[PDB]
């Protein structure tokens, strides 16, 4: 039994968890509608 | 005949280029995406 | 109840990241298509270049539409690179996010595991009264 | 990494697509690396 | 018999413990052995 731990450090884990999962989130949200902008944009040039 | 030719030298210069995109991919590389059914990818070809 | 808080915004979070995983891989298809497209107008410009390049002597000349051509055939191989860019960003972005599914998935797991023995400890501890 | 390669080389246009040993040696690692997992998972089972 | 009970547990622990190690290092080496011949079969189809 030796691996042992503290209160704080589980609610620190899930916490950064959460942060973690909900910027990376926006990030793709980003990159999707930025990708949406450059089809229309060479589409309409190409045309 | 120059035509026919070609149209020989665009299919091998795609092929070559889809190939080198292939060829890029490495073990630790973060392009690689799962794509389950490799029967339907199997598709029937011709001989080299 | 501190551990049943925690389970049930995990089990919130995963469906989000889930989803958000799903219209990612739709617009990962879409700008595959785009970039065929591309490719076939690029295909078009070649072929009607070389074919118009077929004038007999004299009348072989440099025309308004000859640079066109040209310029239009620069545009779209920057067009075709930007196109490659964008798909390569966002494939990489999408593997983040598989990441961090899989280790939310497993940390869900864990606070399942805890949660039955918890609640195994306290049937457990009905005979003593 | 193995599905991704299938399906990139799946997109071959016209003629140049082939029955490759590239084709039979990505098959025979996809097959191998999926022995491989089962066996990995009844080890799993067995630890736990 | 209850001491024999828990030797025995012991002893049958450990050995999966081995059994899973030399598993673990065979299926490693396999899939690295593997991977890389796949990308000298592709390097060799686009010299080709």
């Amino acid at each position: 039994p030796s691996r042992r731990f503290q209160l704080p450090d589980w609610h620190t884990n899930s916490y950064l968890l959460s942060t973690n999962a909900q910027l990376q989130r926006d990030a793709s949200h980003q990159i999707r509608q930025e990708a949406r902008v450059l089809r229309n944009e060479t589409n309409n040039q190409t045309i | 005949h120059k035509e026919t030719c070609e149209m020989d030298w665009s299919d091998k210069m795609e092929a070559y280029n889809i190939d080198e995109t292939c060829g890029r991919h490495h073990s630790q590389s973060t392009e690689v995406q799962a794509h389950p059914y490799s029967t339907t990818f199997q598709e029937s070809a011709s001989t080299p | 109840r501190e551990m049943e808080k925690v389970y049930s915004e995990l089990k919130w979070q995963e469906k989000n990241t889930l989803e958000e995983i799903a219209e990612l891989q739709e617009d990962i298809r879409h700008l595959e298509e785009d970039l065929r497209t591309k490719l076939l107008s690029l295909k078009l410009s070649h072929t009607r270049l070389e074919a118009r390049t077929y004038r007999p002597n004299v009348e072989l000349c440099r025309d308004q539409a000859q640079y066109g051509l040209t310029d239009e055939v620069h545009q779209l191989e920057a067009t075709i690179a930007a196109l490659k860019q964008k798909l390569a960003q966002a494939q990489d972005a999408l593997d983040a996010l598989c990441k961090h599914l899989a280790r939310l998935q497993a940390d869900i797991a864990c606070k399942a595991n805890s949660m039955l023995l918890d609640t195994k400890c306290m049937d457990t501890r009905r005979k003593l009264t | 990494v193995a599905q991704t390669r299938l399906y990139l080389r799946s997109h071959r246009p016209n003629m140049e697509l082939c029955r490759d040993a590239a084709q039979f040696r990505l098959l025979s690692e996809v097959e191998e690396l999926n022995m491989s997992l089962t066996a990995l998972r009844e080890k799993l089972l067995e630890a736990e | 018999a209850r001491y024999h009970q828990a030797f025995a547990d012991r002893d049958q622990s450990e050995r999966q413990r081995h059994e899973s190690q030399q598993l673990a290092t065979e299926t490693q080496a396999l899939a690295q052995r593997t991977q890389q011949d796949s990308t000298r079969t592709v390097g060799e189809r686009l010299q080709d």
